[PDB]
Formats: C-alpha cells, structure tokens, sequence
C-alpha cells in the first residue's frame, strides 16, 4: 500500500489528518452542527462559506465562537481589526433599530476592550448613541440597511482572514477519496 | 490601528 | 458489531472525539446522530439549568408529542423554568415561558394550563397547595433531575441509547492504522 | 394519562 490517508496526508499529525477525514464523514452524514464545532474545537480548518453564512445571518454570539477556536482577540493587528468590525456592526444593528440599552451593553461588554488601544476612537463611538440617525456621522453617511452593511463588512472580513497568519493556512480542505473513513473502516473491520 |  | 457501519462509525468516532477532547463536538454528534443519549451530560446541564441546551440536545432523540414519557419530560422541564422566573420575580419572563413552552401543554389539558397561568398573579405561588413544599432552585433542579432520569429510562424511544459500548482505548486511531 | 402542577416524583 503506496496510499496516504489522503492527498496531502502525510503532512500533518495522524490526528489532524482523522479530523479530515471525520469532517467528509460527519458532512456527508450531515451532521451539520457537528462539522462546525469539530472545525472550531481542533482548529485545523476555517470553513469560509460557514462563516460567511453566519455573519449574512448576524449570528454573532456564534461568529464570535467559531473565530475563538482559531484566534484571540488581540493575537494579531488582523484579529483586532476582524473582531472590532464584528462587535462595530452589532452595535450599529442595535442603533438602527433604536433598542439603545442593547447598544450601551454591546459597548460596555464587547467595544471597551478597544478603548486601550484607541481612547479617542471609543469615544466617538460611545457618541453614536446620542445621534437621531448615526448616518449623521460623516464616515457613516453611506451606510445603506442591514443587509448593504452585512455585505460591505463580510468583503473587509474575508480580506483580514485571508491576510492573517493564523488563518491563510487552515483555509483549503484536503483531497479525500469520496467516503474515505467508512471505506477504510469497512475495510479493517473486514 | 482600528477606524470608524 | 453496532448495528450498521454508520453507527459503529459513530460509536468509534465519539471515543475518538472525548480522547481528543473535542467536548462540544462529542455533544453535538451524540444529539445529531441520535445513536447515545449522554445521561451524565444531560444531568449537569439540567442541574446549572442551561434550558436552551436541554430542549436542543434531547431534541435530537425525540419530540414532545413522540409518546406520554417524551410529553411529561419537556412538561417538568418548562414547569421549573416557568416556577424559577416566577420565584425570581421576574413575570415577564414567566409570562414568555407560560406562551411559548407551556401552552402546548394546554390541548392536552386546559384547565390544568389555566392553573399554571393562575400562579402569575400569586404573591409566592407555594401558595398553591400543589407546590407548598418547593424549597428552592438547587433543590427543586435536584428534585425534577430524579424524575427525568425515571421518563428517559422507561421511555423506549431511549431503548439502545443509554450504554456505551466497552471499547479499547483510541479504537478507531489503531483501525486506520491497521487500514494500510 | 395525566400532567399534574405538584412537584416531580408527587
């Protein structure tokens, strides 16, 4: 047997290369859920359609967790800049639809841990809140609705991901034979 | 650095 | 030998996943498959009253109309959460769980939802003679934790789902080693 | 078959 596990399988640790082949199994079982708290536990694959899909969803509490299994928020400039974005568009949401107790809770909880970096920047932030409309603000006057918005920022998180060290190598999913663990195992059960 |  | 491939594949893979220690995943897959109910996970989450996770994970083995054991279980779970945000004086909250998890119960029987619906307007609902002796949450979470345990080991839709095969350690790690 | 508002286990 001249056969690797897969294509580039002999690259990684023989557990990084199950986890491959567990995600094809769990995916064409569709196991959904499974697929993508395996990709974030291990840490060896970002599945970009995935998250592309969560933020076009504003399914920020799980954005936030699947980043985690692959970066920390200050780890890098790229990092920052992913999850700064991230918390900015939630709390411009909660603004658009004027709830501002949930915006000064998303600026308190997620947008503070900024001000060290940049004071002046969280301020002016903080100074959204008491605008009728933030479309006010000179650099937001060009905000269209939340789907224009969800859009513009996941182009700018692509580009941050596909630049950011912890991530430009994780992105490509490896060449497996179709159903490559059940026929393995299949065939060793045999 | 971060940007509004 | 598990049944099919796809379920022996399961069973190895969880083995594989709590070796790992990929905790999240080992409880998705178990929800997902529907092959093992996790008895120890269910009960911690029960116990910190983590409701969201509860309904997700058992949905994955059954429905609240599947049978009277899956009914009376999802029936205890909303009741404590209902009796929690009434004791925390929270009746707003109360009220949400009253209309979106509690109401189903009331095409099954109506005047018993109209008593629950009642306790909202009590100044301690202990006041009821039907929950006089409800101490607090530790003991109350203890208390329904007792009875769940009873419905899911009775519950056939459960039969083949609460043992974990005995398997040598790193299973599946040593047949794809034997594979080539 | 029957629900009952009394706490689980009677």
């Amino acid at each position: 047997t001249t056969e690797n596990l897969y294509f580039q399988g002999a690259m990684g640790s023989l557990s990084r290369e199950l986890v491959f082949l567990i995600l094809q199994f769990l995916d064409e079982e569709k196991f959904k859920e499974t697929v993508h708290k395996l990709e974030q536990e291990s840490g060896f694959f970002f599945n970009m359609k995935y998250f592309e899909d969560e933020v076009h969803n504003g399914n920020w509490d799980e954005v936030e967790k699947y980043l985690s299994g692959f970066t920390k928020v200050d780890d890098n400039r790229y990092s920052m800049k992913i999850f700064f974005e991230i918390r900015k568009q939630k709390y411009l949401e909660a603004l658009d639809k004027h709830d501002r107790p949930k915006a000064v809770d998303i600026l308190v909880k997620d947008l503070k841990v900024f001000s060290t970096f940049n004071e002046e920047l969280f301020k002016e932030i903080t100074q959204l809140l008491t605008l009728e409309n933030f479309r006010e603000n000179e650099q937001l006057s060009k905000y269209g609705d939340t789907k224009s918005a969800r859009a513009i920022m996941l182009v700018e998180l692509k580009k941050l991901i596909e630049a950011n060290p912890l991530f430009r190598d994780k992105l490509q999913f490896p060449t497996l034979r179709n159903s490559r663990l059940r026929t393995l195992i299949n065939q060793s059960l045999n | 650095e971060l940007r509004l």
